[PDB]
């Protein structure tokens, strides 16, 4: 706990105005999609 | 772009004809003019070609005060023209007889004409904040109160 | 002639001035949008819940 | 088109601070308008006259940027300077003819 | 040039008064960021601002 | 007051699968040799 207690003037650059939160996740707008693996075929002989 | 100026002055009589035709001539931009024209009778070819290019230089220069024209192409256009003016003057120098008084005077023309063309191209260079000099440091300009040990 | 032109000019001037002031009072106030990010506490309070991306369920 | 103006940095300013800053801005450009309305100043009048004299030729010569006639008579309050210059010449001329 | 001079007096009064027709944007309104970009700010992968470039934002 | 800001453009996006490449400054890198002052040895 002593680490938390220790917050000083020199730490104003790391913590102070609480600009970012590590403990609360954020998410980007998400949409519904699906993936399917679909075979394509070849026009012409597939050989050496 | 063309503009025809009409002078709206009526002394008497309002039964006027109307000139609906276009008769617009272009004016000379009286800036950056070569120093010596005594050669116009000996080298008509080069004297008039240089003056043509000078006129073009001067038109190209006046357009530099239109901000829209700001850019590298504008400056390079002037360097290209500068070379065409000087080219024709140089062609006169290369055709002079072995008379060093004519060589000195045409050189006077060449270098001083270049100093004026160069001063004006450096004018636009500076105000456009574009520091380019594709003009191989011509010796005619910059140097003052000193010349390199290379002359007539 | 000069006096008539003068008085007509003053009349037209007053008409334009008084009318223009009313129109200036009824000027559609152009508004510009300045956006400021939420404070961290307010952001956490008003953060969208994971149900906002429930398109998968 | 630059209708939306954003300050990306996390100022962490609360709701009341936003209201105070909004009031400050409204006052700022309200005074800015009041610097151009009928409540003028002699120093402002002279400055605007000089600005008109230096700007009306500037934009007609198309010196700075493309700009239409309605704009370049009004863009930088130049019509105030034009009006005050004509004011001075009209007064000094009516006095002379007397 | 007395008549044109009175016309100038008319014009000077009218123009000096008539300035209040064009001006800068007048009223400032403050709105919170849309959720997408505000959430983008408060995470990683956020470079510094440039004061310009008209950032694209979700709707 | 305006410390770090941008103009803001509304534009509907595909929620995902659009690469959004954000524009950067015009910079370039070069490896340049520096020289030593004093003997460079053990």
């Amino acid at each position: 706990i002593s680490q938390l207690v220790s917050y000083g003037a020199q730490d104003v650059y790391l913590t102070g105005n609480p600009q970012i939160t590590f403990f609360k996740a954020v998410y980007r707008r998400y949409t519904n999609f699906a993936m399917e693996s679909i075979q394509q075929t070849f026009d012409g002989t597939t050989d050496f | 772009w063309l503009f025809f100026f009409a002078l709206a002055v009526i002394y008497m009589i309002y039964k006027r004809d109307v000139f609906k035709k276009i008769a617009v001539n272009l004016k000379m931009n009286g800036v950056s003019i070569p120093f010596v024209d005594k050669y116009s009778k000996q080298y008509p070819t080069y004297t008039k070609n240089a003056l043509f290019h000078v006129t073009r230089f001067n038109n190209a220069y006046q357009k530099t005060f239109e901000y829209k024209n700001i850019s590298i192409d504008t400056i390079n256009n002037l360097f290209s023209i500068r070379d065409d003016v000087l080219y024709n003057i140089s062609e006169i120098k290369l055709r002079l007889p072995n008379d060093l008084t004519q060589e000195k005077e045409i050189n006077y023309m060449y270098e001083k004409t270049d100093q004026r063309l160069m001063e004006y191209i450096t004018d636009v260079k500076s105000r456009f904040h574009i520091n380019i000099y594709p003009g191989t440091m011509s010796s005619a300009f910059e140097a003052r109160n000193y010349r390199a040990s290379n002359d007539i | 002639g000069a006096f008539t032109s003068f008085v007509l000019m003053l009349l037209f001037t007053g008409i334009i001035l008084i009318a223009t002031n009313e129109l200036t009072y009824n000027r559609p106030r152009e508004i510009q949008y300045r956006y400021l990010p939420r404070d961290l506490d307010s952001f956490i309070r008003t953060q969208e819940m994971p149900s906002a991306i429930f398109s998968s369920m | 088109d630059n209708v939306g103006s954003l300050e990306l940095n996390n100022l962490s300013t609360a709701e009341d601070v936003a209201t105070l800053q909004n009031q400050l801005n409204k006052l700022a450009e309200e005074k800015h308008k009041r610097s151009t309305w009928k409540g003028l100043t002699f120093r402002i009048a002279v400055q605007d006259m000089w600005e008109a004299l230096t700007g009306i030729p500037t934009d007609i010569y198309q010196n700075s940027g493309r700009v239409s006639l309605k704009e370049l008579l009004t863009r930088d309050d130049r019509l105030r300077g034009l009006g005050l210059i004509f004011f001075l010449v009209a007064v000094v001329s009516i006095f002379f003819l007397a």
